[PDB]
């Protein structure tokens, strides 16, 4: 009884200290001052159990389980958005908007964090490949747009990148033509001129441009077509003009 | 009247075969299984009480 | 799942009723067959 | 007190006969956990007690027992409603202690004013099919019968979801002249079905006026069977102490019958036929002994038990023994639940003898049972016309058999079809039964008088 | 400690036993056979022997371990086969040279000759810990670590020393707990008794959809994450095919296989068929056998492993649910454990209830059914887990009026039907609305039918047509087809096509693959559109043979749709089912004029 | 020691508890006849032992007991073929020597030679419906179901005679890679029934390829129950020692269930449903557990038991437990045998849960399972159309019921028609089933694939 509340208070204090150690979430840290007060000083389990059993600390394990689950979901959403930086006011407004719902893990906000955690989890233990590079760049652009725009707005770019990441994860190791056609269709459908510039590194776009140039290079049976398709390989970014010029050359 | 009797003779011939065919086996097997289970189910409490 | 107690007394009346209705339908089918034969001859005559 | 041996849930201790019957004792185990138990039977130079919470960790010489010196009683107070409490000493029920201001026994040793007052006002949970077919009054034991293969937990969750909303219509209907109290008693049921009933009661907005009792399915049967006496004792103490109408639901009776069948494995008593004990009528009558009207007209006590037939037969010990203590019965329909209709029931074997005198004036009409008898005879005529027309075809059915067959489908798909949280008055159910009853002519009905039938048809 | 006084039948008597508890696991005699203390009377305690022995002398010593029988909780359970008594079958197969359990053996609780990679989590020196928190992780799968290093339940304190990352063994300790002095050291593996249920943080409602992977199961009444399901039937209904198809086609994080007594060929066919197949959840390198735990129980095995197999599998499923991953428990069947409990009750001499079964079967099944479900994971982290237990039931003499099927069907909330006549047509298990029901089908159809699915209208109309198909077949069999109309023949043909396409699981060219609810929604929408177009086309004038011949290749293409793999152009909608709506509209338009 | 008393087949003797459980003991009587028994219970100053031979005529103070000091074990050897004896542990008729060189336990787990993988082979028995509609293979258990009206003994002897000659055609056809061995065990059978099986086995084959196990009806059930442990130990030692396929015939299961279910009331134990003991599932499971592949990947043990229904109902625990424990199910119909079909094996209620592993894929075609499933579904549709032809005939029958009745009549009168010694193959049975299934239309054959159906269309 009291050991679960003391363990949830210590885990909530450790998750609160590991979440923001810069003292920027005054709204989230203001409601957790009763658990961080006992975690800010050295105290044993008998002092927390005796202080909680005597009506001097929080004893509702059911409310502390959902309150610790909301802080674990906010810390998992803040930690899953790395290396991109999210705003403190957007994190406080996202935690206040998520805390104001009747069901936390019932909306699409937990499904988007579960899909981003499964997309990053699938690429965290895989070798370098074209589907892993395109899914890594789409996960980086989805992490940058999710960190910049938040999880409260249901944008079409986040749902299209999540649907393209789930569709790329649903494929096998024998569909590189469908993964390259899905990457060319997803890159051609973007309104910007470059979908990876300013978010990912230049080496990741140069590896995808070298992968597309190496993929389109073996299908050319002419010196003029191999020279014209090989002339676009000196770029360090992925643009729609490279795929449009490479599609007309093939 | 002959067309009506010839029309009713097929329905009487079908119902006389179906009513005799579908009637006895379900109630006979269900009654025999129910009495067979009720006999050992009734004797088991007397055997456990005597033991 | 099926009812075990009080089933033979309910099934016995349906078995006797079907056993009487089979003989009644057989006798009515025999009389309707004889009348259909006599009407079959009288229709041709 | 040193325990000599242990066989199953019962433990045998070696000591003098200092304690009495129903004496609470504390069992000290070597695993650092103390449990409570009640002595089911006392003998000379020996005692038999049953562990309330578990039986694992009982030694012979390494463990010891100690008597508490007090009988088994649950503390009931005026602040039990609006929160989750338990009478088994568990910290996962929102507190193991209730902190009541009065100590009352679970068997009604101090007082038991019941079985000496007739019902005066009628009660209705908001179902036109249940209240229309059977007249339910304040202080009557109307049980809902279930079967194996149907959602009885959904019907009990709908009956618990209907609690709290019938109290505002009961005040305007003039059926309740005081406050309303709800008592929840769970014993032998799963925690998943009780969590849906607690979430439905909390979502419905009636958790403040109702009290929830949580009994697990991994404890002994003496605690689960002892919980309904504590819930009925708290409902009778709240109904007699505050002068309010108490409505208690007891689910399920099958877990209490299985707990009573599993009990008595080391005692001097032996079980009867079908594994259940022969004294199950006294244990089932002990929970129903605290139901009925109160002495002096101080409120009333209503009890609605939920029993599920395991064999699906009406000749079992639970429905047959519970049917003699209660008045009539309501048999659910298993085929109606598969069609997509709830709450499905059957008006063929369902009949109430005290429905005429149980109904009062100003809250119901006098012609309720007259349309109910013609509706039950029309339903039995529709079932007999469907069973007779199923074998041969459209030859043995008459003109009244087709109208009873269409009235059985229209009444089964019109009156039985209703929502889980919807409510209605007795005049709307009588008007819907009178409107649905107009499918047969007045020259083929004889279960009603011509004066009341000529005025309203 | 004790001495055997007499041995009568499968039960043995041991005198001089005053420290033995109730249900405590010990070894009787010199054979080291598994046993448990069921009852005790004075100084002599009754110990029931489950393993077969024909060389147990009267007077042999009994060595008690000092604790009840349980299973080990730690890394190494996946990709290995174990018995119900916590014994490795691979070590007995390699060492003893026998695939089955020999008459008298002794091995450890887990494999102590295989090292694992233990990594530290987010804990540090000086931080508070509790029972259930994620103190670390063990890499076992290629996708993610399934064996999470957690503390034992009912234990807390401060972390004085934290072990670093690296390779270690289960016997060596890597963690130390400081609470009120030097209490004890912690290791990678922890023990837990099988006679005590594990604790949880909080319970939650079961309203989440569980993708079982079956079109007939999710089409009629799909189960939820954390519910209970029962499936009756005789021998030959497809329990091992539904367990292997539910384990391989399941999308859960872990699979729990519990064998309560089989013939022997089904466990080797399921174990060899588990790693030989490919999982449809983005996994390789034996994804079905790496995430599935196999409990090997035979018909001639010990009664302690078969009776405690549900408690060991429920304890391992409770530990996997407490670790943070969702686990689905598939057991087949509880009739062998109930028959083993009735055999132990008959040999012990206790009073039975009906047919030799004891009265404690309802409390034992209620404890195992209450121990499983969906709720919050225990621990400081507050993770989300689920435990879905699906156990099939069988009769004791051929009748469904037994207390095991009545208690399991009455205590459960979801029922799975089974037709003996439909099983002869290779459609086992076949049931639509007459033998099965689901209370969570409304919340599952409402939650899953929100964005992607439209299953509720076609499931309601298909349930109404399936309910009317029995009355149409009974009226067509009893009276005849002359009184019936064309709508009853079209509904009877649609019920036979939907029952043959949904209830049928055995192909004619290859085994059936996984199918989601979006794939079955196109077949149910095509059957509802074909039944609505066939019923509406007959009102304006049309022959039944012209419409049934006008269908043509739609029934043959709808039958072979389950054999093909999913994702053939889309995940929610397929291109093969789109042509049936245009062909049914063209045949319905041509059949009218 | 000395026997205290005798009640039925069990003898209660008073002696010390020094002997171990399962110890062999011999009773010395004054008539010059020695009987062997097994110690079933051991206690202080009293013991319970069951005598295998003899049921009455044992004196209390006129008889003596002797302790051998050895556990219950049957000596199995490789020279069991070509020798006549009875299963009691030794030759009762003074026939051949039952002595061998290896000792195997009969407790149920001697060495654990059960296979841990799914087998893949094609077992040929000479029956088209049994081989194609059953899907049997090496190490698969298939029980024969019969009644009291039909000749189940002649059907089992004809199935064993066809299976004994069908194995060499498959071994020459590359369906196996080792020798074949037969294990004949009779329990509770007469000499006239065993003489017909020995004459049919000697006429169809030889007397050295099978084992002689005879049980007399005037002996106790404990002596007849000991024959399955010696037959399973000899089949397991012969199949594991030489790597040969062993086919055992267990006849009859009603006598073995009548022995353990026979002695279930004279003891202190409580029986189960239908008067049978509660440990019959472990008794039949101990014999059924010793089936499957052998060690080395060159051995297998096939069990072909013959069960006779003693009530002619499906409520018996022996047919449901024997069919549920076994991997197959073979049902016999008296209506097919009454019409003139030989053998009258019905494929409508026959269904196994191991049709995928029983179907071969290296020695036969892959379309045998789909053709067997489509032929079974077309046979069930032809049986339902035959019931519709029995009900209506020519008043409501369509063209599909006429085509299914013609295909069910041609397939029932063509596939189920055979002699008593001829054998068939799966390749000829696939073309014979494809010829009868070729009369069905393309609209009704949508359950099969279009590639396999288009090749044989």
């Amino acid at each position: 009884y009291h050991s679960q509340v003391v363990g949830k208070i210590g885990y909530i204090a450790r998750c609160m200290q590991t979440i923001d150690p810069e003292n920027n979430l005054k709204k989230i840290r203001e409601d957790y001052q009763d658990v961080l007060i006992w975690a800010e000083k050295n105290y044993r389990f008998e002092e927390i159990l005796e202080a909680s059993k005597s009506g001097k600390c929080p004893n509702d394990l059911d409310a502390l389980s959902r309150r610790s689950l909301i802080l674990l979901e906010l810390l998992r959403l803040v930690s899953s958005i790395s290396p991109f930086k999210m705003k403190l006011d957007l994190i406080e407004s996202q935690y206040e908007k998520m805390k104001q719902h009747v069901n936390l893990w019932k909306s699409d906000y937990h499904v988007k964090l579960n899909q981003l955690n499964q997309l990053t989890d699938y690429l965290k233990n895989a070798a370098p490949t074209p589907k892993n590079n395109f899914l890594r760049a789409m996960t980086s652009v989805l992490q940058m747009q999710i960190a910049q725009y938040g999880i409260t707005e249901d944008n079409e770019g986040i749902n299209q990148l999540f649907k393209l990441g789930l569709h790329l994860l649903a494929m096998a190791n024998e569909k590189i033509d469908e993964q390259y056609h899905l990457f060319k269709g997803y890159v051609k459908d973007q309104p910007e001129e470059s979908p990876f510039e300013g978010i990912l590194p230049a080496e990741d776009q140069k590896i995808l441009v070298k992968t597309m140039i190496d993929y389109a290079m073996p299908k050319l049976s002419s010196k003029v077509l191999q020279d014209k398709l090989s002339a676009l390989s000196s770029s360090d970014v992925l643009t729609k003009t490279l795929l449009d010029s490479i599609d007309r050359i093939v | 009247a002959f067309i009506i009797l010839d029309e009713v003779i097929k329905v009487t011939n079908r119902r006389v075969n179906a009513i005799e065919h579908v009637i006895i086996p379900r109630t006979e097997n269900t009654i025999a299984y129910i009495n067979s289970e009720l006999d050992e189910l009734d004797r088991e409490e007397f055997y456990r009480l005597k033991k | 799942v099926f009812p075990t107690r009080m089933t033979l007394g309910l099934m016995k009346t349906k078995l006797k009723g079907a056993n009487q209705g089979y003989s009644l339908l057989k006798r009515k089918s025999e009389a309707l067959t004889k009348r259909f034969r006599d009407i079959t001859k009288r229709i041709d005559d | 007190n040193t325990v000599s041996g242990v066989n199953g849930p019962l433990v045998i201790l070696e000591k003098v006969k200092f304690p009495r019957y129903n004496e609470i004792v504390n069992l000290t185990l070597p695993d650092g956990t103390v449990r409570q138990g009640q002595v089911l039977e006392i003998r000379g130079d020996r005692a038999i007690v049953q562990v309330f919470e578990g039986t694992s960790g009982i030694d012979v010489k390494k463990t010891t027992v100690e008597f508490t010196g007090e009988s088994l009683r649950i503390p009931v107070s005026e602040d039990m409603l609006g929160r989750i409490f338990d009478g088994s000493g568990r910290p996962i029920d929102n507190g193991p202690k209730v902190f009541a201001e009065d100590y009352l026994d679970i068997n009604g040793s101090p007082i038991n004013p019941y079985a000496r007052i007739y019902p005066e006002e009628m009660i209705s949970t908001g179902v036109s099919a249940i209240d229309t077919m059977n007249s339910i009054a304040r202080g009557q034991k109307i049980p809902i019968f279930s079967a194996s293969g149907l959602p009885h937990n959904e019907i009990a969750a709908q009956i618990c979801r209907q609690a709290g909303l019938v109290r505002p219509t009961k005040d305007v209907h003039d059926g309740h002249e005081e406050n309303f109290s709800i008592v929840f008693a769970a014993m032998g049921v799963n925690l998943e079905t009780a969590r849906f009933f607690k979430q439905d009661f909390e979502e419905n907005g009636s958790l403040e006026r109702t009290s929830l009792f949580l009994n697990l399915a991994n404890d002994p049967t003496i605690e689960r069977i002892i919980t309904p006496r504590l819930a009925l004792t708290t409902a009778e103490y709240l109904a007699y102490q505050t002068e309010r109408h108490v409505l208690t639901i007891l689910t399920d009776m099958s877990s209490y019958a299985d707990a009573l069948r599993e009990v008595s494995a080391a005692r001097e008593e032996v079980p009867g036929r079908r594994g259940y004990p022969g004294y199950m009528y006294t244990d089932l009558s002990t929970i129903y002994e605290r139901a009925g009207r109160v002495e002096g007209r101080n409120g009333s006590i209503t009890q609605i038990p939920i029993l599920t037939m395991p064999n699906d037969d009406i000749t079992h010990p639970i429905p047959d023994l519970t049917g003699y203590i209660t008045e009539g019965q309501i048999f659910v329909d298993r085929q109606l639940h598969n069609k997509g209709i709830y709450p499905p029931i059957n008006v063929l074997p369902s009949l109430s003898r005290l429905m005429k005198s149980a109904i009062g004036e100003g809250m119901t009409r006098k012609d309720h049972g007259d349309v109910s008898n013609q509706l039950y005879a029309k339903y039995a005529i529709g079932k007999d016309a469907a069973a007779m027309k199923a074998v041969v075809g459209e030859e043995a059915l008459s003109i009244e058999d087709k109208l009873s067959l269409e009235f059985l489908e229209k009444f089964e798909k019109t009156f039985i079809t209703q929502g889980a949280y919807e409510d209605r008055t007795v005049f709307e159910s009588l008007d819907q039964a009178w409107s649905l009853l107009r499918i047969y002519p007045k020259e083929m009905l004889n279960r009603i008088s011509p004066k009341i039938l000529d005025e309203f048809y | 400690y004790g001495a055997i006084y007499s041995v009568s039948g499968p039960v043995v008597i041991a005198e001089n036993m005053i420290g033995c508890a109730m249900y405590e696991l010990v070894k009787v005699g010199h054979d080291n056979l598994v046993g448990e203390v069921i009852r005790i009377d004075g100084d002599k305690a009754t110990i029931q022997v489950y393993e077969e022995t024909a060389g147990l002398t009267v007077g042999d010593p009994v060595l008690r371990t000092g604790k009840p029988l349980s299973v080990e909780l730690g890394p190494g359970l996946m990709e290995t086969i174990y018995d119900g008594i916590q014994r490795p079958l691979k070590a007995i197969k390699e060492e003893s040279q026998s695939i089955y359990i020999p008459r008298g053996i002794d091995t450890p609780a887990l494999d102590r000759t295989i090292k694992w990679q233990f990594t530290p989590g987010k804990f540090q020196v000086g931080d508070h810990i509790s029972g259930g928190d994620i103190y670390g992780s063990v890499f076992e799968n290629s996708l993610i670590s399934s064996h999470k290093i957690l503390l034992p339940p009912r234990s807390r304190g401060t972390i004085t020393w934290i072990a670093p990352a690296g390779e270690y063994t289960l016997d060596e300790k890597i963690l130390e707990v400081e609470f009120d002095g030097k209490k004890s050291d912690f290791t990678l593996y922890h023990t837990w008794p099988v006679r005590v249920p594990r604790p949880v943080t909080e319970k939650l409602s079961a309203d989440y959809p569980l993708l079982t992977g079956q079109r007939v199961l999710d089409a009629l009444f799909p189960c939820v994450q954390g519910g209970t399901t029962c499936i009756p039937g005789a021998f030959g209904c497809g329990k091992t095919v539904i367990s292997q198809s539910l384990s391989k086609y399941s999308n859960s994080d872990a699979i729990i296989y519990v064998g309560c007594g089989e013939r022997g060929n089904e466990m080797a066919e399921v174990l060899m068929e588990f790693p030989e197949l490919y999982t449809e959840m983005s996994g390789t390198k034996e994804p079905i056998m790496k995430r599935t735990t196999l409990v090997a129980n035979t018909s001639n095995m010990p009664v302690a492993a078969r009776e405690a197999s549900i408690y060991t599998g429920i304890t391992l499923a409770e530990y996997f649910r407490d670790q943070g991953k969702n686990v689905s428990m598939i057991a087949d069947s509880s009739s062998r454990w109930a028959e083993a409990l009735r055999e132990i009750s008959g040999r012990l001499g206790e009073m039975p209830a009906d047919q030799g079964f004891p009265a404690y079967l309802g409390a034992k099944l209620a404890s195992f059914y209450e121990r499983a479900g969906k709720a919050v994971a225990l621990g400081s982290p507050d993770r989300t887990g689920s435990v879905s237990i699906v156990a099939a039931v069988s009769p004791a003499g051929g009748d469904f009026s037994d207390p095991v099927t009545t208690a399991t069907l009455g205590i459960t909330q979801v029922f799975w039907g089974l037709d003996k006549k439909l099983a002869q047509r290779k459609h086992f298990p076949s049931i639509n609305t007459s033998v099965s029901y689901s209370k969570y089908t409304n919340v599952l159809n409402k939650f899953y039918d929100s964005n992607y699915p439209e299953f509720p209208v076609l499931r309601d109309r298909m349930k109404e047509i399936l309910s009317n198909a029995e009355e149409l077949e009974q009226v067509v069999q009893l009276v005849g087809k002359s009184a019936l109309s064309d709508s009853d023949k079209i509904t009877l043909d649609v019920a036979t096509l939907i029952k043959e396409d949904f209830l049928q699981q055995n192909g004619y060219s290859t085994y059936d693959a996984f199918c989601p609810i979006w794939k079955t929604f196109d077949m149910m929408r095509a059957f509802i559109s074909y039944h609505d177009e066939a019923q509406k086309a007959v009102a304006n004038g049309a022959n039944w043979s012209k419409l049934a011949d006008s269908t043509g290749d739609v029934k043959h293409a709808v039958s072979s749709s389950k054999f093909f793999e999913p994702s053939r152009g889309e995940k929610e909608v397929h291109g093969e089912f789109e042509k049936l709506l245009s062909t049914m509209q063209e045949r319905f338009a041509e059949s009218t004029d």
